[PDB]
């Protein structure tokens, strides 16, 4: 503030090369002249952090130091940004903080770590299957989830919802139908940009045909990449399979994946069935495939039309004419004892006692 | 909202205040199991609730199975009546609900990813580990399994009224 | 230039093929990341050539 | 060092892998006179599983446990006529029936 008449508008201004406080009203500064440190110092000095001031880090058995070191390699391994591994490291601290975390074996560790790194990548919007990840790691991937549900509820953090559309993208560019390599004819090359296109397209019409709701998203992905690599060329095309594609790929094909493929012909089927030429040149579920495009032109009227006319397991779907059946009332418990014969039925007589002795014996 | 839910299970545990002999009432009982190689406790089953004990030696005892408060009470005396026709004073003290299992439908689809999306910090969905979303609810502290085919699972109660305030609690939720 | 604005480094994945043993198994790869080298302008893998 | 002991194998070329997460333990079928029969071993012993299971070498205990669950599930009613009837313990005679369903399943094998 103005010493003098105590008004309070003191401005920063920069002068010729000078830094000072001033007030607008009387001109007159009240503090002048910054002291800066000097990049000739500034490379002498070490950094020092509050995590080595204070007598931490050094407090670091050496299973936690293997866990951070493992969890270095693993971000490393997947070519992650230093961000992540900042992120992965801190989150794995944190973690750690428990005394029932801390006191486990080594799975429980490398489990651990599975989780915090993809914890990390889907914090940042980077989709990563949890399969890959245990494919990284020394375990199976139902201990892994159970201890993922068991940290997830102890901790309670943020978990974003893994996206469909980056997942496509992360899933269609590991085929290598991209390049004419010897491996693969000519005529199963298509190019990338038109391939992924298709399959967002189609996995955007399974998303709003409840198609990504409880089931795996990548049988899904597979399936509508199939697709769209028969549509892109049904005439050289058509003739083949699921298998058959997924062995050109070198891709480890999903088991319900064809399944999957059979439930979207269906909903292909429900829209050819709305267009005119189509619903005219009755196709079916092998011919329905070389019009997809013609299907995601107009799949909003179609899909509208089509839910006019939703989606459920076809297990229930096998009209139930009973849903959900009302139990008989019987909470009645007699008087004190409804009989006692029961107790007699119940035990063992001598003969059976012995003769469980002697199967035994 | 025009839906009641159905209790399933019941879990309630109650103390005999004595010792009990495993073997003896293994040995003497067509209706008990007992393999202490694995599992040190012994498994009985009755029939006309179609409900399953659990019996330690300790003298505690649950029960598994049951309908309603009442069905866990009627099966927890007849062990008891069970354990004391093997030469055994139980007795029936300290009985208490302590968790309850029900189902119910709402007849129409939900939506896992928009429940995630607005109720990030009271649920969490994971469709690539099991296809129905985990609610935690934790005003009442209710877990429900929801899926697509719109029949919701709710456990953690203490009394039915719990699974009926949870469930109409939850009705708007999966509606809207 | 888009490296050049982007001020990002300019360089091209290392891709292997190996063989080892994980429990006497021969276990053989085609494609495995390793590294990436930086590409120097107008070389023969540069895209300018 | 072995000579010419182990082949060559492709496997995880390290691309994106798809997300099992199921282990689907096998188990062997249920044939109706094994149903049959062993309805009539649970008659004669009762509800005891380790009994059961010593008794059953082409079975297993786990499965002997999920077979009765669904059966206290499904045919309540067939399970309550099973247990009102009792029937002695038999020794030679079920070492015979044993030897009668080998023969008919390894009959059925031949088919
Ligand atoms: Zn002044």
């Amino acid at each position: 503030r103005c010493p003098d008449c105590g008004s309070t508008e003191l401005v920063e201004d920069s002068h010729y090369s000078q830094s000072q406080l001033v007030c607008s009203d009387c001109g007159c500064v009240v503090t002048e002249g910054v002291l800066t440190t000097t990049f000739s110092d500034e490379g002498n000095l070490r950094e020092v952090t509050y995590s080595r001031s204070t007598g931490e880090n050094e407090q670091v058995s050496r299973s936690q130091q293997r866990g951070l070191r493992r969890v270095r390699d693993l971000c490393r391994v997947l070519q992650l940004p230093p961000t992540f591994e900042d992120t992965a490291v801190a989150y794995y601290q944190q973690a750690y903080r428990h005394s029932g975390i801390r006191a486990a074996r080594l799975q429980k560790k490398e489990v651990l770590v599975g989780c915090c790194v993809l914890i990390t990548c889907r914090q940042h919007n980077w989709p990563l299957t949890m399969g890959a990840i245990c494919t990284l790691l020394y375990a199976d991937l139902d201990v892994f989830s159970s201890t993922y549900m068991q940290i997830v509820k102890l901790l309670g953090l943020d978990v974003p919802s893994l996206c469909l559309a980056e997942l496509v993208k992360t899933y269609c560019s590991s085929f290598k139908l991209f390049q004419a390599s010897p491996s693969v004819p000519a005529k199963y090359v298509e190019d990338k940009e038109k391939m992924l296109s298709r399959t967002m397209q189609l996995v955007e019409l399974a998303n709003e045909t409840w198609l990504v709701t409880g089931r795996h998203p990548l049988p899904v992905i597979t399936a509508a990449t199939f697709l769209a690599w028969q549509s892109l060329q049904p005439a050289d095309r058509l003739s083949c399979s699921l298998a058959r594609f997924c062995k050109l790929a070198n891709v480890d094909l999903p088991y319900p994946a064809s399944s999957r493929l059979q439930e979207l012909l269906a909903v292909l089927l429900r829209m050819a069935e709305q267009l005119a030429w189509l619903r005219v040149l009755r196709l079916d579920k092998r011919s329905v495939v070389k019009h997809i495009g013609d299907l995601l032109q107009h799949r909003q009227s179609l899909v509208r039309s089509a839910f006019r006319d939703l989606l459920l397991p076809p297990c229930m779907l096998k009209s139930p004419k009973r849903i959900c059946p009302v139990p008989p009332v019987s909470t009645v418990t007699g008087d004190e004892n409804i009989s006692d014969s029961e107790i007699e039925q119940y035990l063992r007589t001598p003969q059976e006692v012995r003769d469980f002795q002697r199967a035994q014996a | 909202s025009g839906i009641v839910p159905q209790l399933q299970n019941i879990v309630s545990t109650v103390n005999l205040g004595c010792k009990l002999d495993l073997k003896t009432i293994a040995l003497r009982a067509r209706n008990a199991e007992y393999n202490p190689k694995r599992f040190a406790a012994v498994i009985m089953r009755i029939r006309e609730p179609r409900t399953t004990a659990l019996i330690f030696s300790s003298g505690k005892m649950v029960c598994t199975g049951a309908k309603s408060e009442e069905q866990s009470r009627l099966a927890a005396r007849k062990y008891a009546r069970v354990v004391q026709k093997l030469g055994f004073p139980a007795k029936f003290l300290d009985f208490k609900i302590q968790n309850m299992v029900g189902s119910c439908d709402v007849k129409f689809p939900i939506r896992l990813e928009g429940l995630v999306l607005t109720h990030q910090q009271f649920s969490s969905y994971e469709p690539e580990l099991f296809p129905g979303l985990i609610y935690r609810m934790i005003k009442p502290r209710i877990v429900l399994l929801i899926f697509v085919s719109g029949k919701v699972v709710l456990t953690g109660a203490k009394v039915r009224a719990e699974i009926y305030e949870a469930f109409e609690n939850i009705y708007p939720i999966l509606k809207g | 230039h888009e490296c050049r604005l982007r001020d990002m480094t300019y360089s091209a994945p290392i891709t292997v093929d190996i063989e080892y043993t994980r429990g006497s198994q021969r276990i053989i790869r085609n494609a495995l990341p390793i590294g990436r080298m930086p590409i120097m302008l107008r070389s023969s893998n540069c895209v300018l050539t | 060092c072995v000579v010419e002991e182990n082949d060559p194998i492709f496997e995880r070329g390290s691309t994106t892998t798809y997300s099992s997460f199921r282990k689907n333990y096998y188990s062997k079928p249920w044939s109706n006179k094994e149903t049959d029969m062993f309805f009539l071993a649970i008659s004669m012993v009762g509800t005891d599983f380790s009994m059961i299971g010593q008794l059953f070498p082409h079975r297993a205990r786990i499965e002997i446990k999920n077979k009765f669950k669904r059966e206290e599930k499904t045919n309540g009613w067939r399970i309550d006529k099973a247990f009102q009837e009792k029937r002695p313990f038999d020794f030679d005679f079920f070492a015979h029936l044993l030897q009668k369903v080998l023969a008919e399943e390894e009959k059925r094998k031949q088919k």
